[PDB]
This record gives structure tokens, sequence and C-alpha cells, in this order.
RNA sequence: UGCGACAAAUGCUUUCCCAUCUCGGUGUGGUUUAGU
RNA sequence: UGCUGUUGCUGUUAAAGGGUUCGUAGUUGAACUGUGGGCUGUGCAGGUUUGUGGUCGUUG
């Protein structure tokens, strides 16, 4: 939306003030631990998993009711993603286009969203790497 | 005596008689009560504190258990509470877990080492969503005064009202007696909305 | 990108004064924004103000008597030296006889007028007349 | 007319207007349905803006379909909103 | 692409095996699950590799790109013509 | 009220009226700034000898924004009523 | 290797894996039961 | 001479926004760990307790 564009969206959700889960709940803390680690092994990102426990069990958010985040709950289980889930995506998209851009070298458009989306993962790359979520001299190759 | 174990072990060799009446009547609870009887075994309180509320009948009995039964108080609160109620009359009892609070630090680099759910205002308001626990605080103002003062509003759902507003006087003169902070209340039936109820 | 809170909220009440609004909503809130409200309301240039949680930085809901005629923050926040009040006194004030100057001391937030009298220098945060 | 209004205490009809994160407190606009799958009648709970292939458990039955925005349960299908 | 999403679960979590020969041991054994060629394999190992698939009642994947792409898509830096999977991993 | 001396004096040449809606200082040359007196009304309909007077700046007779102004200011004042009572 | 007294910010009197099977209190009606 | 502008300039048309993006140095950068408490004397503001021309059933 706004970095790399001139999109100025608002669109995103909105967590509630109250955030103790509703009495209705009444599936346990551990219950939902292993339903979040079998569906990461399963082999969901931490997004995916969420989305399905948010429109199946009813279950609005796992930190509210397990405490943890479930990125946290992988991690301790070590499912976490080697490379983060965002920067997974980015590199996934980079992928694509060049691919695409093997074929259509005519594709000037698609050239011009290339350069965003590495300008975009040399900044995540460089987070990533001062927050010690990637190892030094992780670089990214075209 | 078998009742003396829902008590903390340094407690069991003098305890006081709110501590003893209480202790009593958990240990009757975890056999003759069925909800009780699943977690009660587990559990154990520190000690009994009497408040008297001005201006108010009854008294409350605020019992202090350790923090690491907080889940299992929270499974049977209502029940517990409702029980003990029953078993002391002219009273109303809270059940509080004890939280340690670490002062605050002056120096930058302590700082970023101190446990949040340590700090005074973490534990003064899970304090107070402790004697309140049925209910849920739905929003949160303060109210700062051309005087100076600074006087905080704790609003509940609506729908609890019928439920807990006998006992918020005693609630927030107990807030006073073990925070030092003073807190008023209100009712929202749609805190969604922000709407405040007139009664 | 905001930058700066408390410049934003002065900003925002400065502007609802001028147009005579009798309540204006700041967004977001701050430790540094309430201690400048409470300055200003220990003078009586605000009436009472409201603060509102929502497990975010919060809103402020502040109710306006129609004494405030400017509030403006002064940034970066230079130092001030006790021998530097009268010199912001007669850059950013109308007189010398009303308006303050707020800094932020290592003895809390405060008028300089409170400040000179407690002898101690600062960074300067504001003003308001 | 001559109620004017508080910033702080906004009117019902005016709030009830605003965008969920123009609120004075935001919040969700979204809620949870207890979804009766219409050939076992067993209860399911749905999110209203599901996006992702809601099937009941059982008969695997598509319950809901996703939309631009709320999900579409499928015909004769038994809901009812649960609190909170 | 699905095939990308399993494939990168397979080489997360489950046991794999990479290379014509290799695969064809494990069908030769009850081990394979699926077998995933691309589309750049000669046509006569492509056929012996789908006979042996066939005979061994293991499922076949036809994968679109070339075996530089399923080896890239591995997290290989070299080339793969014939994948196996031993283990699932969960995956599927 | 107003400016004074040391020793006491006022000093001041005039106190200006301030709008009763907007505290704003009314001045000498504005001419859009009114005054409008309302009779007060004792137990009977008849009208008594006082009057309640208001002061309406003439900027906010300009935006429009005097009729809303003088409709709070007498509500406030306990002249107007803001809505009808029960049935 | 035992032994005594304490704590503990998170329940091992747990969890998981196999196998056998109307009464009180409270307010002027809500509350944990327990009979329908 | 606020015509060198940190205080303190100007940039639609007077001289002056780069054709558009990206981008290192550099500059700037969102909230939160936090109201101390009673006691006494002294001057202020409003949650209810006996008493003491209006609305309101018919003392309310
Ligand atoms: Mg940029
Ligand atoms: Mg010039
Ligand atoms: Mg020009
Ligand atoms: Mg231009
Ligand atoms: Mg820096
Ligand atoms: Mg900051």
């Amino acid at each position: 939306v706004r970095m790399h564009g001139n999109g100025r969206g608002k669109a995103s959700s909105a967590l509630p003030y109250r955030r103790t889960p509703p009495a209705w709940l009444k599936i346990a803390s551990r219950n939902v631990v292993k339903m979040v680690c079998k569906s990461s092994r399963k082999g969901m990102m931490p997004s995916q998993i969420g989305m399905e426990l948010r429109d199946s069990m009813g279950i609005a958010q796992v930190k509210n009711v397990t405490g943890r985040k479930i990125l946290r709950i992988l991690k301790h289980n070590g499912l976490a993603p080697e490379i983060p889930e965002d920067l997974y995506f980015l590199v996934k998209r980079a992928t694509q286009m060049r691919k695409h851009l093997e074929r259509h070298t005519t594709d000037r458009d698609t050239k011009y969203r290339l350069i965003l989306v590495e300008s975009r993962i040399h900044r995540l790359a460089r987070y990533y790497k001062r927050v010690k979520q990637l190892p030094p001299t992780w670089k990214y190759e075209s | 005596q078998p009742h003396l174990r829902k008590l903390r072990k340094l407690k069991r060799g003098k305890p006081s008689d709110l501590e003893e009446s209480v202790a009593k009547a958990l240990f009757e609870l975890e056999a003759s009560h069925k909800t009780l009887r699943q977690e009660l075994p587990r559990f154990h309180v520190n000690t009994v504190r009497e408040v008297k509320v001005p201006r108010s009948k009854k008294t409350v009995l605020v019992v202090f258990y350790p923090l690491r039964f907080l889940m299992l108080v929270r499974k049977v609160q209502r029940a517990l509470t409702s029980e003990l109620e029953k078993r002391h009359p002219g009273c109303l009892v809270m059940l509080v877990a004890q939280r340690q609070i670490t002062k605050r630090p002056t120096d930058v680099y302590k700082l970023q080492k101190v446990q949040r759910s340590k700090t005074s205002t973490a534990v003064f308001e899970n304090i107070l969503n402790d004697m309140i626990y049925p209910s849920d605080v739905v929003g949160r103002r303060w109210r700062c005064r051309t005087d100076g003062s600074k006087l905080m509003k704790v609003f509940l759902d609506a729908r609890d009202r019928k439920r807990i507003e006998s006992r918020l006087r005693a609630v927030a003169y107990v807030y006073k007696q073990l925070t030092h902070r003073r807190v008023s209340f209100g009712f929202m039936w749609n805190p969604k909305l922000q709407q405040v109820s007139t009664r | 990108t905001m930058m700066s809170v408390l410049a934003n909220a002065l900003r925002t009440i400065a502007s609802a004064e001028r147009r005579g609004k009798r309540q204006v909503l700041i967004r977001p809130s701050s430790k540094v924004v309430v201690k400048f409200l409470q300055v200003m309301q220990k003078h009586g240039y605000i009436g009472e103000f409201e603060i509102i949680d929502d497990h975010r930085a919060g809103k402020i809901v502040v109710n306006l008597n129609g004494r405030l005629n400017k509030c403006g923050a002064i940034c970066p926040r230079f130092d001030c030296a006790t021998t530097d009040y009268e010199k912001w006194m007669k850059n950013i004030l109308p007189s010398r006889q009303f308006g303050f100057v707020v800094l932020t001391t290592s003895l809390g937030i405060m008028d300089h007028e409170e400040a000179r009298s407690r002898n101690t220098g600062g960074k300067v945060l504001g003003f308001f007349y | 007319g001559f109620f004017d209004a508080d910033l702080s205490y906004p009117t019902v009809r005016t709030e009830r207007m605003k965008h969920k994160r123009r609120r004075l407190v935001q919040g969700p606009n979204s809620y949870f349905m207890d979804v009766s799958c219409p050939r076992c009648r067993q209860v399911t709970v749905v999110y209203s803006h599901a996006t992702t292939s809601v099937e009941c458990k059982g008969c695997s039955k598509k319950l809901c379909r996703p939309t631009g925005g709320k999900a579409l349960l499928v015909e004769g299908c038994g809901y009812r909103r649960k609190p909170d | 692409d699905t095939i990308n999403a399993k494939l990168q679960l397979v080489m997360k979590s489950g046991k794999y095996v990479l290379g014509t020969q290799q695969a064809l041991t494990t069908l030769r054994q009850g081990r394979s699950k699926l077998v995933v060629i691309a589309n750049n394999c000669p046509p006569i190992r492509r056929a012996e590799v789908e006979y042996y698939c066939t005979l061994s009642k293991t499922p076949i994947h036809h994968y679109s790109g070339n075996n530089l792409d399923l080896g890239t898509a591995c997290g290989k830096h070299f080339r793969t013509c014939v994948l196996s999977v031993t283990n699932v991993g969960d995956s599927d | 009220i107003g400016m004074f001396n040391e020793e006491g004096e006022n000093v001041d040449l005039y106190i200006p009226r301030k709008c009763h809606a907007t505290t704003t200082l009314i001045e000498a040359h504005d001419h859009a700034a009114v005054q409008i007196s309302i009779a007060n009304v004792g137990p009977n309909g008849v009208i008594n000898g006082t009057t309640t007077t208001l002061c309406i700046a003439g900027y906010l007779r300009s935006q429009g924004e005097s009729d809303h102004a003088i409709n709070h200011i007498t509500i406030d004042r306990g002249i107007m009523r803001i809505k009808t009572g029960k049935p």
C-alpha cells in the first residue's frame, strides 16, 4: 500500500478491546497448541494457520487463548520457518516475476515492479540481519 | 489437622481464625462439591485478610493464593466464591492472587530487563480483574479534573449489572486498600459503540 | 510519518481554539502530552480532559474554555539554562506579563516560572498563552 | 436537535455509522455463528467473514462460500449468531 | 503452485531422494510414495520411471518445469530429473 | 477585572464585552456583534421587569453559527428546554 | 547418598500414551448446588 | 539587509521543486514499565442524610 507506491489504503483488522476468549469456547489451551503444531506440520504458514482456526474452530485469536502467538508456538516446537514468512513470500514474488521476465523481456511494467520488490527485500533482509532472525552474510540473489 | 493442608506450610503452625475457617471450608468443598472436587486438591491459600467497608454492611474476606494457581482458580472462581460466601454469612469473598511488583528502576538498562508482568500497572490491572473475574473490563477512562486529580473509571458490561453491582462498592474499597489507587465503576450496554448506561 | 506526538497534539488544540470549538479529540496520546495538558490546566487555559484507553496509544478529549489564544511545540527541544529563560520569553511569548514556556527538567515537566523558582534548566517543549 | 454532541460520549446514532477503525475505540465488525449442516445437523462454528473453504467434519459439505466481505452460507442452512 | 508447496514441505520435514537411479531403487523397494518428473526428462527415461510407477502403484506427478526448475523448487543448487519422496513428512 | 496599577488604579480605558459563546473580546469596530435581551417571565405568562441579555461576536454571526450558539446558551441558562417531556 | 524447614511468575493430588468398563449467602432478582 | 534568513527569507504566475522512481552515507523517527499512601490543622469543589414560590398524583 504505502511503501513503494501511491496507495493509501486503510483496510485492516481491528482487534477487540476485550481479550478474554468467549465463554462458549470450550477448547483447552493444550488442544489449540496441538492444532497449530499439527497444522504447521501439515504445511501451513502462521497466517494460514490462524485463518484456519478463525474460520473453522471459532478461535478468533490464538494468543488470547494460549497466551502465545502462532509463530512463538512454532518456535517452541522448532517448527518455525527457516526464512521468515513474509520474506519468503516476497522472495517467491520476485522469483515468479523473474521467471515471467525471462520470456517477456518487453514487459517493462513487471521490470519496474521487480525493482520495487527487490529494493523492498534488501531492507527487510537488513532488518532480519540486524534482528538476527537471519544469518549475517545473508544476501538476496537475483 | 487435614484441613490445614489448604494453607501454606508456613501458616499451618498458628493459623488465624479467618484462615482456619476458610481452610476448613475449602477442605469440605474438595469432596462435597462436584466441580470443586476436581480442582481443590491441587490448591491452597496464603492468607485471609478481613476488610471493613465503611458505610456498608458485611465485610470482605480477601483470600490470597499463590499466582501459580491462577488458571486453577479462574476455572472454578464463580463457584468457589459463592460457596465460600454461603459458608461465611455477612461477608464477601474475593480471590486475589499474590503478585510481586518490581519497583521501577532508575536505569535505562535495568528498565529493559523488567518482567512486564511484575510492573505495578500490570499487577494492579490484574488485581482488578481478579476481583470482578466473571465480568471483564470493557472500557477504561481517566477523568482529569481541573484541580489536578486524575480519577480512573472502569466500565463493565451492562449484562453483569444484576450480578456485580452490589459488590462494586466493596471492590472499589478493597482495590484502594490493596493498591493504594482509586477506581470508579460504570456500565456500558454497548461497549462496542462506547454507550454508557444511565441506570 | 508522524514524528512528534506533542507537536501534533498542540497543533490540534490550537486549531480548535482558533475555530472556537468546545471540545477537541487528540490522537495519539502520550505521557508528555498529558503532562503538558496538566500544566495548561493548572494555570486555567483548558478545562477538564479525559483520557480514553484503547489498548494502544490512547485518545484524549479536551474541553476548551476560550482562554487559550495559542499553544505550540518547539522543535527541536533546545536546551535552556536558567539564564536563558529571559531570552525564550522575549522570543516566543507575547508579553512578560502572561504566557508560559514549558520545559522538560529533571524535576519534571513544568512552566518556565516554576522552573526558574526551582533553579533548574532543561529542554524547551512548547508554549501557551 | 438541541443536543450538542459530546466527543467522549457519542450518540449511538452517529457512533453506529462510524468505520470500525474510526470509532472512539476501534473494534471488530465480525462475529461467529454456530451453523447446522444441511445433511447431518452437526453444529459447526463458522466465522462471519470466513474466506477459506469451511467444511463440515463428517459430510464434508461446504457450509459457506467466500465472498468479497461476509461469507455466504449454503442454502437451507441453520445458523445463529454466537454471543460476544 | 500446489506441488511447489508440497515439495517445500517434504524438504522441510519428510524424506526424499533425488536422481533417477535412486528413485528407481526406491521404486523397486516399497518405499516411494510419490514420484515427480521434470518435463525436461528424456522420453525413454521418463517411460521407464512411469512403467516402474505403474507396476508399483505409485502416484506420478509431471512437474510443469524442467530439471533446473525442479532442483530450484527442492531448494537445491543442481538439477534433478526425478524426485522420489519416501516419507511425505505429514505433507499429504 | 482589567489591568491594574501597582497602587490600585484600573488604568484600562474600558472593559470590552466577551461573547457568551466563544468568550472572545467584542471589539469596537466589528459592528456585527449584537446584544439580545430575553424577557424574564414570572409564574404567570406575563413578563417581569428584568431581562436576560447575551452578547454574540460578529464573526460567529458571519459563519452562520450564531443560531446554534444561542440555542446552546439558552439551554444552559435554563430558558430553553432541550427535549419535550414524557407523554 | 540420604535428611529436616522454607519458598516458587503459572496446577504434575497433572498431561499424554495402552487397556477394563429445595438449601444457604446476597440484593430489593440474579448466584454455586440439588430435586425436576 | 528578514537582499544569505539557526533565530529569520523565497520557490503557481516575479528568480527558483529535480521528468519519474529507487537509493546509500546523512537527517528524522509511534505508544508503554510511572498518579505514592494514610494523620492533623487550614482554605476550596460535589456522591446523601435529618430538617425546610414551583412542577406532580390528588401530602403528594
Ligand atoms: Mg520512501
Ligand atoms: Mg528575497
Ligand atoms: Mg518562474
Ligand atoms: Mg515536479
Ligand atoms: Mg538514531
Ligand atoms: Mg519516542
